[PDB]
């Protein structure tokens, strides 16, 4: 029957690269990985498109909000008659429309956002507790939202659950694309996260910036880019190291990428975990550790506090006491 | 651009003025990346205490360029982004140019999905 | 009503880009590009979607195939319910499916391929006439085929028409982006094509090898990357160039590009037009001049005369006569 | 590879020793590309008349790893693609090695869609 035709066909094509290639790809690894993407936006939708291709059976989106009239042709999933419908569900039904033997599932969950009020602390209560659960159950987390302060608590869940994280962001002509650290426990060494680069908490940006769509007002490429590479970089991840390097039968695994279309370019680059980090120093994980959910909901209400535990006020307050000549 | 004013000779100068006039100093020049959406910062030129770490000067530009809490940026030292918990004397060390003084760029995250 | 409101809501995305980051940005030179498509698989899909979330109206696929098992999860444009189907039309459907506005049109037609027998010299007198008939319709021709053959017919009608030529090509791990070069009438300087690299007339690569499926054997990501970049450069080179440099207010337009996933990397790169090119030769230029489809169809099923009129067989002769110390 | 075989000192003097024993030749290292798919080469070192061309050499290589016609490669010198109609001594002198060999690899030519 066509069904068992598609299946079998899409499987040689990846058998192939194995036999033909690679002998030492391990293809099974990667079709078995399931994946959470926290996004279902023209990353989520691209990213989704790439893993299905490299033999991926498992994708599960989380996006609380539905397919709206500037969407289908940057998010690659959706169509012009979609619109107004909640894009989870939708985007699962499309990955299944391209290949049906996908386990795709969609779920209409909102990702609580630290720096903003709790409207209803029991529901969001239930929001983290089905988001703990989701990241548990999968494998790989790409964290593929669309703000500073939605990237927070989904980061210190997966580092909690002990799960690998890829992190994609864009702006207008650039992008970020980063696997976030995991602890050690025998070894002190630990790679950075999407927090360990500047200097403050995460908090509400959204209630005051204006122009709604300027989060979609990007180079239609980037988005493209940004997709591609991540999966890539989840591909070659999952294979094993060669004994004396960092790298894979698909080549390396660098922590961190910068990509910019203005002049065509790539950045590889590594950031080691940072102390102060509001969202993987020690001590924020060690606040979690004893309280849970009765610490999350402190600091959800109260970005200063992840700055006190974390110790960045510490650092700050003596930049305050230096006086007046790191100036004129 | 400032490296674009002309003054290499004079800037192995200014450079080595400022290693003897002050102790405990780092020269820098700091500058918005080009391309990059973000507040401009006139002001490039800074003389940094060797003790400070990178995180604690990212705080300085924060402050400078009047940065809102909620809006983060990364720094690029010679198309690298230094650890935030690096001494700028170590820095200062690895990526000085030739000319003597420390070369950043900021720019605004990335944060859309 | 609801087609009114996608039409503004994509318009105004674009037009948020002109009016907030880039005032120099022209918009309508884009929108109003007519885009000729060769080759509607994992290419021409992405650049596809790529195009349209940039506003260009009217995109023209020209295919000869039909949907395969293997090719939904990696040619983005079907499903699995269309297998067996015509591709190019089906391309155009789902285009418009996306977004209802889409001049979108799709064509099933052979491009005749250098280095194989004529089997029907009238018929394929009608494909090339209809070929350089929809080049010339058009003010942009992506080269997105599957072999090495099928390039050079269209480089050489897009050369003889005097149209912007964007080339991309994948390997497994691997990809190619460039801009052909086109005739000045009063400069000397002209940028390399395809053909510019290499020392061989086109010729049948594919009733010999074996293995079909190996053309889409590729790592998925490179597809994407391609695509992406393609149609990023024919942005930028649609836009003015600033006084003293080659860039525009969309950065740079490089040549040529050429990526790698196994490290990440991308690089920039510029060759010139060569003289005993067997696409772009000035020799070759003015045998289609002279003779049109009465010197095409010699050169088509003999390659080598190719390499006659272009020089090749000059350069290689005295390779010949060297003697037996360019060894050992 | 062929300058991971350790003799740097040596290497300097292998190229100065060609630079007299023998006129109006490069020298080269010629070796496959990681990751491209193409026949290999274990014939790595070519004497190569200065006035040859680019392309001339390339057909050597061809002929070499026994290429069929129907399959095409391009070459990278410093990781950029020489100009087909360039004599190997312009590029000799635009690319040479600090141990004097010009370093060459080849690559099959990308044509899938
Ligand atoms: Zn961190
Ligand atoms: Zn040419």
């Amino acid at each position: 029957d066509p069904l068992k035709i598609a299946d079998q066909s899409v499987d040689l094509n990846l058998k192939l690269m194995k036999w033909r290639i690679l002998p030492d790809l391990n293809l099974d690894i990667i079709k078995n990985t399931k994946v959470l993407l926290l996004g279902a936006g023209t990353l989520g939708c691209y990213v989704s498109r790439a893993l299905i291709a490299w033999g991926v059976r498992k994708i599960t989106f989380v996006d609380n909000g539905t397919v709206s009239y500037s969407n289908p042709v940057r998010q690659a999933l959706y169509n012009f008659e979609d619109c107004g419908k909640p894009k989870a569900e939708l985007a699962a039904a499309s990955l299944k429309r391209i290949f049906p033997l996908m386990d795709a599932t969609g779920v209409k969950l909102s990702i609580p956002m630290i720096g903003h009020k709790l409207v209803n602390e029991e529901a969001q209560h239930k929001d983290f507790d089905r988001l703990r659960a989701l990241i548990k159950e999968h494998d790989i987390i790409f964290l593929l939202v669309d703000s500073r302060e939605s990237r927070w608590l989904p980061s210190l869940l997966s580092n909690i659950e002990n799960k690998t994280v890829i992190n994609a962001a864009l702006g207008f002509d650039s992008y970020l694309v980063m696997r976030h650290g995991n602890r050690d426990e025998q070894s002190s060494k630990q790679l950075g996260c999407y927090f360990c680069h500047d200097v403050v908490a995460p908090t509400d940006s959204l209630t005051d910036r204006t122009l709604d769509q300027m989060s979609t007002v990007t180079r239609p490429g980037v988005a493209m880019m940004a997709s591609s590479l991540a999966v890539e970089l989840m591909t070659s991840l999952l294979q094993t190291k060669y004994s004396g390097s960092e790298t894979t039968v698909l080549g390396d695994i660098p922590h961190q990428i910068r990509g910019f279309l203005h002049n065509f370019s790539i950045l590889k680059l590594e950031t080691p975990a940072y102390e102060h980090c509001p969202a993987c120093s020690p001590k924020v994980i060690e606040a979690f550790t004893d309280l849970g959910w009765e610490f999350v909901k402190k600091a959800l209400e109260h970005p200063l506090y992840l700055e006190e535990i974390s110790g960045l006020s510490v650092i700050k307050q003596e930049v305050e006491r230096l006086g007046n000549d790191v100036f004129e | 651009t400032f490296k674009s004013e002309y003054p290499f000779e004079k800037r192995k100068a200014e450079s080595e003025r400022i290693a003897d006039r002050f102790k405990n100093r780092i020269p820098v020049i700091c500058e918005k990346a080009e391309k990059s959406d973000i507040p401009e910062i006139d002001k490039r030129k800074y003389l940094v205490p060797a003790d400070l770490t990178v995180g604690q000067f990212v705080y300085v530009i924060r402050k400078r360029i009047m940065l809102p809490p909620e809006k983060a940026i990364f720094i690029f030292v010679n198309d690298t982004l230094p650890p935030t918990a690096a001494l700028m004397s170590a820095i200062y060390q690895e990526h000085k140019d030739k000319d003597g003084f420390l070369y950043v760029t900021y720019s605004g995250e990335n944060t859309f999905g």
